[PDB]
């Protein structure tokens, strides 16, 4: 995150740390006590399904204070029509191979009825971006889960503003042009949250843009109101052989 | 009243039905109150809400 401010220990507590071989490699975001929802494009380069840790309840990198809960991932889901090294469709749900234990320090996210992510949700101008990704382009990643309200455009302004992958009807924009303010790499796969009348909603992850901070763009996200039906279908599944799992989208 | 205007006035979810009709739906951990539109927690830790914060001003 470039821009933002710490996160409050506690206050982001659906932000998710994904891991592999204990290194950094994406966030996520808690919607109940086994499922994560992430980016499709943290998982190209995956070698070893089984290495893959979810983290909750996690804060500062460089201690531990015994509020953190680690999980295995046990599955991997990912639309059929996300293709590897492109940015549409950029959405995956994760099932922990044990539920976390709800605490002050992790609690899921709401994952909206669409009909309201589409009709009320998405004309909420701001929304909290969160990830221990990078503190500038080119720069050092955060120790700390950094912060960021960002505005939301609508489609048309921000190819009108903006000055390379489409802005598709999966995807939206918000943030700034100015270079002052976005989610950067390892920032990805975490929540876009955003408030309604004293509760929290899922409605977008971070996903790409531009390189990170970079003017005349803005950061780009998953727009997940378009999977609420795809993610609630699988939930109500029983897990398969094997970490990964394509389902058909649609 | 209609979904698309102000959520229906309903602070979660709403559905619109055949006539001038309207259902307000709170998410699991949550119940609709006699009001029709109002969601109350009904376990500790709610999706969407910050514990020391519902604390803090509690
Ligand atoms: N917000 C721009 C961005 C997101 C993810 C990775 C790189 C850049
Ligand atoms: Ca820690
Ligand atoms: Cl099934
Ligand atoms: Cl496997």
């Amino acid at each position: 995150i470039v821009g933002g401010k710490v996160c409050p220990k506690g206050e982001c507590p659906w932000q998710v740390l994904l891991l592999v071989n204990g290194a950094q490699l994406c966030g996520g975001t808690l919607i109940n006590t086994i499922w994560v929802v992430s980016a499709a494009h943290c998982f190209d380069k995956i070698k070893n399904w089984r290495n893959l840790i979810a983290v909750l309840g996690e804060h500062d990198l460089s201690e531990h204070d015994g509020d953190e809960q680690s999980r295995r991932v046990a599955q991997v889901i990912i639309p059929s029509t996300y293709v590897p090294g492109t940015t549409n469709h950029d959405i995956a749900l994760l099932r922990l191979h044990q539920p976390v234990v709800l605490t002050d320090h992790v609690v899921p996210l709401c994952l909206p009825e669409r009909t309201f992510s589409e009709r009320t949700l998405a004309f909420v101008r701001f929304s909290l971006v969160s990830g221990w990704g990078q503190l500038l382009d080119r720069g050092a990643t955060a120790l700390e889960l950094m912060v960021l309200n960002v505005p939301r455009l609508m489609t048309q302004d921000c190819l009108q503003q903006s000055r390379s992958p489409n802005i598709t009807e999966y995807m939206f924009c918000a943030g700034y042009s100015d270079g002052s303010k976005d989610s950067c790499k390892g920032d990805s796969g975490g929540p876009h949250a955003t408030h309604y009348r004293g509760t929290w909603y899922l409605t977008g992850i971070v996903s790409w843009g531009q390189g990170c901070a970079t003017v005349g763009h803005f950061g780009v996200y998953t727009r997940v109101s378009q999977y609420i039906e795809w993610l609630q279908k699988l939930m109500r599944s029983e897990p398969r052989p094997g970490v990964l799992l394509r389902a058909p989208f649609p | 009243l209609i979904c698309v205007n102000e959520n229906g006035g309903c602070e979660q979810y709403c559905s619109d039905h055949t006539g001038t009709k309207r259902s307000c739906r709170c998410h699991e951990g949550y119940s609709l109150l006699a009001d029709g539109v109002s969601c109350t927690p009904t376990v500790e830790y709610p999706c969407g809400k910050i514990p020391i914060l519902e604390k803090r001003n509690a």
